[PDB]
């Protein structure tokens, strides 16, 4: 597949300086690289959706550039409300891979989740409002405690296509209810490595431009 | 006498239809990609090849005046394959004309129902229908020893004499009516509907395959009309008298013109294709590059 | 800034394009400008020719032996690049980056031309897509009539599209009287996006003693195909078979939601879809915007959408034409499944 | 198809290097080949080229310093450099003058 290693693992700075996070792609991918910011205890929030195009709503101090496979994220001034974990993600192929994480020092509601014994079953409901199922793509991303984001499954109801990660093939299934505008994820044979915070993310179905909206967090302990 | 020219026509048809049909089959069934425009022509060439493969038996039967030394099985099989070609070729031409008309006019149907599987089903149906129609010829004909000559003939004089001379009449009537009128009238209707309905009547003339089909249709009709006309004239004036002496020497010409028809198709393909005449005489991927700004 | 690049199998020709989606405004198509790179050799006594052709491929044969190619051309434009209008910014930057051996070519597309629409091939097919396709071909020749080999040529597929107008259109309304069974129908708007649901009002009043027992609502795609003669292909893309009935001398008002998508309309062979650069899948073909009054017959595929409500009386139907367009993109459409494989 | 380049080294100013690049899968007999470089933090620009028959061309600050030769026996083209400038550091790539072939991994040279 494609693996990314970020040069700064732990970054320390003050207020009033320019930082630079470096992202490297294993394969020569196109500009289809997105940058996410995740504050502690909060879902990741998109900043740049094309490695060069600024998202609507983010401050103009953020910027990105590409040179071969040398994707970088630069902040003109490190504001006090900028200390979080930044992730580098590509979307040129189904096995989307997030970065290791750089540390600086329309509502989606997920239901279900809890303490489940190994080998059990659990179903999560992703209530979606403000967007249509056929005009958007629903993705599930899990984040292990102390680790980075990992993609689980995705569904595109327009073309009727469902994708799953290589580590959850067969055991994991995904479905979407058009009438209720809800996405369902059924889990079977839960192993001890499934302990992670599951996020239901929404992306534009036509001309994918990153995961615009995320969830809240439904950490599952096994 | 018209026997020598009949032998010449048979030999010419054999020699010009064995390799031409062989190469047409090789190109349309083993080299080119399987799409539904040349499967009909491949089946046409297959039928012509089978008929011309069974033709030398009849050529030997007729070179020496009237004598069939082979078994009754071959005596039935050669006529069965001859009638099978006579029916299958015209049925395939009819379905070619129908497919052309549907493809050019009313393309909505041709963009949904023109599947290769449908083509195979139509081919199978045509072959079974042709075999069913030719079966009476396979069953009736046998051999008789007359004047110290073993000759093949249709056993229309079967045990019942009252039904004799009527089985032949109804059989040849059904054969002529169906195999001449129905395909020819249907194809004429299709061609007359292609014209006067396509506005700006110059897109058809612009060196497309319309002439390819039209030439084959015209050649087939021209070659197969004298045989049917002579047969119907013989039926009409057979019960009146025997004054028609030219009929005996007239039908051998058509019986052999219709056989040269089976080999004319490769020559037509050569003629209507300049590049094929020339040979007879003898992708990367999209990338991306940076931009300074 | 990133630009596209394709090279010939020979390796002596390469065409640089900056965009592959030349937007058709109703009266002004975008220009197809680019740069071709040639070695100092291979052109000592020859010329570089760039040809832009629009074809109406209606059969997957591709046999140039007896006219069995089914690749009839619709618009052929030829320009001379190597033998010497102001160059655009993209051409100027491309020439500076490449070098002095960079010849720019520019194509102007006349208005009132068909857009890139490809019919749905089907599951068991292995041929080229049927529909209108725009092709950019660059080769080296000195007579414009000699045969050119596939190896010694560059072919690039470009796609022309139309997007949603900024100004919304009037609200579609329709009403018919039958003997009365007055049927009124209207949509919430006239311009719709792909995947966006469509809401239709089926407010109907009945006065006769006859009673209806079935309401049928469908969204149909009107693909007007004209190459040899004017033909119209009507294929329903959405279906809703309601079982609502209204008593005599009473009214009935209800709102129905419809959403056309390709997941269920996959077995419909010949369905019109958007232009395809490769074997990848695309959404349903968008509507075709045409000049009002000043447009003659458009030889090609014209896509129109109409949603109809039918009262099965035991039928009264009305037509509500709407516009289905993609919104204007930010950078450019990828023309590929962004998560490939 | 596959382009492997070698000949790098941390040679100081005034030194000479003998770079080589192998083109496998492409038969470049009448095809003109060229050499490209990126300075650290800059874009790729052509530094040298050589036509198939007898003619070789160079950029502005390349004449009388660099030389390019091609051999079709092993499908390899050479680029020898003399009197290296302090600004001569770059990553050198091997490809066609048309830039038809896919780009490979260049060699890092510094002074
Ligand atoms: C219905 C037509 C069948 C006739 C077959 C005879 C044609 C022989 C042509 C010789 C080679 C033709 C080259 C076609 C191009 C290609 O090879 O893809």
């Amino acid at each position: 597949d494609i693996q990314m290693t970020q040069s700064p693992s732990s970054l320390s700075a003050s207020v009033g300086d320019r930082v630079t996070i470096t992202c490297r792609a294993s394969q020569s991918v196109s500009s289809a690289v997105a940058w996410y910011q995740q504050k502690p205890g909060k879902a990741p929030k998109l900043l740049i959706y094309s490695a060069s195009s600024l998202y609507s709503g983010v401050p103009s101090r953020f910027s990105g550039s590409r040179s071969g496979t040398d994707f970088t994220l630069t902040i003109s001034s490190l504001q006090p409300e900028d200390f979080a974990t930044y992730y580098c993600q590509q979307y040129k192929y189904v096995p989307v891979t997030f970065g290791q994480g750089t540390k600086v020092e329309v509502q989606l509601v997920e239901s279900g989740g809890g303490l489940v014994q190994p080998g059990g079953s659990l179903r999560l409901s992703c209530a979606a409002s403000g967007f249509n199922v056929y005009s958007s793509s629903i993705h599930w991303v899990r984040q292990a405690p102390g680790k980075g984001l990992e993609w689980v499954a995705s569904i595109s109801s327009y073309y009727g296509y469902t994708y799953y990660a290589d580590s959850v093939k067969g055991r994991f299934t995904i479905s979407a209810d058009t009438s209720k505008n809800t996405a369902y994820l059924q889990m079977n044979s839960l192993r001890a490595e499934d302990t992670a915070v599951y996020y239901c993310a929404r992306s534009r179905q036509f001309w994918y431009s990153g995961l615009d909206y995320w969830g809240q967090g439904t950490l599952v302990t096994v | 006498v018209v026997h020598w020219v009949s032998l010449v026509l048979y030999c010419l048809a054999f020699v010009l239809g064995i390799p031409g049909n062989a190469i047409v089959i090789w190109f349309t069934g083993f080299k080119w990609k399987k799409t539904v425009t040349t499967l009909w022509f491949l089946n046409l060439a297959i039928a012509d090849f089978i008929f011309l493969l069974f033709l030398p038996l009849y050529i030997s039967y007729v070179a020496m005046n009237f004598h069939w030394p082979f078994g009754i099985w071959l005596c039935k099989a050669n006529s069965f394959t001859a009638q099978l070609n006579m029916f299958a070729s015209v049925f395939f031409l009819t379905v070619i004309s129908l497919d052309h008309y549907i493809h050019l006019i009313h393309p909505c149907l041709s963009h949904r129902h023109r599947t290769l599987k449908n083509s195979l089903i139509v081919i199978i149906f045509i072959w079974l229908l042709a075999s069913l129609i030719g079966g009476p010829a396979l069953y009736f004909r046998d051999t008789v020893e007359f004047n110290n000559h073993t000759l093949c003939y249709n056993n229309f004089q079967k045990h019942d004499p009252d039904l004799t001379l009527i089985r032949h009449h109804v059989l040849t009537w059904v054969k002529f009516i169906i195999g001449y009128l129905f395909p020819l009238l249907t194809m004429s209707i299709c061609y007359l509907c292609l014209i006067f309905k396509v506005k700006k009547r110059s897109i058809l003339i612009s060196s497309r395959h319309f002439w390819t089909i039209l030439v084959v249709v015209v050649a087939f009709v021209v070659c197969w009309t004298p045989y049917h006309l002579f047969s119907i004239w013989e039926l009409t004036i057979h019960h009146n008298s025997y004054s028609h002496h030219v009929m005996q020497a007239g039908i051998p010409l058509s019986t052999g013109l219709a056989f040269l028809n089976s080999c004319l198709n490769p020559i037509l393909y050569v003629l209507i294709s300049k590049k094929f005449q020339a040979r007879f005489r003898s992708s990367c991927t999209t990338a991306s590059s940076s931009l300074a700004k | 800034t990133r630009v596209f690049k394709k090279a010939s199998p020979n390796g002596k020709l390469t065409v640089y394009l900056g965009k592959r989606d030349f937007v058709d405004h109703i009266d002004l198509v975008d220009p197809v400008d680019g740069v071709v790179l040639v070695d100092p050799e291979y052109l000592k006594e020859r010329r570089v020719y760039v040809t832009l052709t629009a074809a109406f491929r209606y059969g997957r044969e591709d046999l140039d032996v007896l006219g069995l190619t089914f690749r009839k051309d619709l618009f052929v434009a030829n320009v001379q690049s190597f033998p010497p209008k102001p160059l655009t910014r993209l051409q100027e930057r491309l020439i500076k980056k490449l070098g002095e051996h960079a010849y720019p070519f520019t194509f102007e597309i006349p208005p009132n031309l068909p857009s890139s629409v490809t019919l749905q091939p089907g599951p068991e097919d292995t041929g080229k897509a049927i529909g209108v396709d725009y092709e950019v071909k660059a080769f080296v020749a000195e007579n414009l009539e000699e045969k050119i080999h596939k190896r010694n040529s560059v072919r690039l597929v470009i796609e022309k599209v139309q997007y949603a107008p900024e100004r919304p259109g009037p609200q579609p309304t329709a009403e018919t009287t039958r003997q009365p069974l007055h049927l009124e129908a209207s949509l919430d708007k006239e311009i719709y996006y792909h995947g966006e649901p469509i809401s239709v009002n089926v407010h109907v009043t009945n006065n006769t003693n006859k009673t209806v027992k079935k309401i049928k609502i469908s969204v149909r795609q009107y693909a007007d195909i004209v190459l040899f003669n004017t033909a119209q292909c009507k294929v329903p893309v959405a279906m809703e078979e309601a079982d609502d009935t209204v008593a005599p001398s009473s009214t009935f008002s209800k709102v129905y939601t419809l959403t056309p998508f390709l997941a269920n309309n996959r077995e419909k062979r010949g369905l019109a879809l958007d232009g395809k650069l490769k074997h990848e899948d695309t959404n349903l073909a968008s509507s075709t915007l045409l000049r009002e009054g000043a447009n003659r017959e458009i030889l090609g595929i014209i896509v129109s959408y109409k949603v109809k409500v039918k009262l099965v009386v035991s039928d009264v139907a009305v037509e509500l034409p709407f516009t289905l367009m993609h919104p204007k993109p930010k950078e450019e459409p990828p023309h590929r499944e962004v998560p490939e494989n | 198809v596959q382009l492997q380049e070698s000949g790098g080294g941390l040679v100081q100013a005034g030194g000479s290097l003998r770079l080589s690049c192998v083109v496998s899968g492409f038969f470049f007999d009448t095809v003109t080949m060229a050499w490209y470089r990126r300075a650290p933090g800059k874009h790729r620009e052509l530094v040298a080229s050589a036509t198939a028959g007898g003619t070789t061309t160079y950029a502005d600050s390349v004449k009388d310093r660099f030389t390019i030769s091609r051999d079709n026996a092993k499908n390899t083209v050479y680029l020898q450099m003399n009197s290296l400038k302090p600004e001569d550091t770059a990553v050198y790539y091997c490809n066609t003058f048309v830039r038809s072939l896919s780009w490979g991994q260049g060699t890092q040279v510094t002074v």
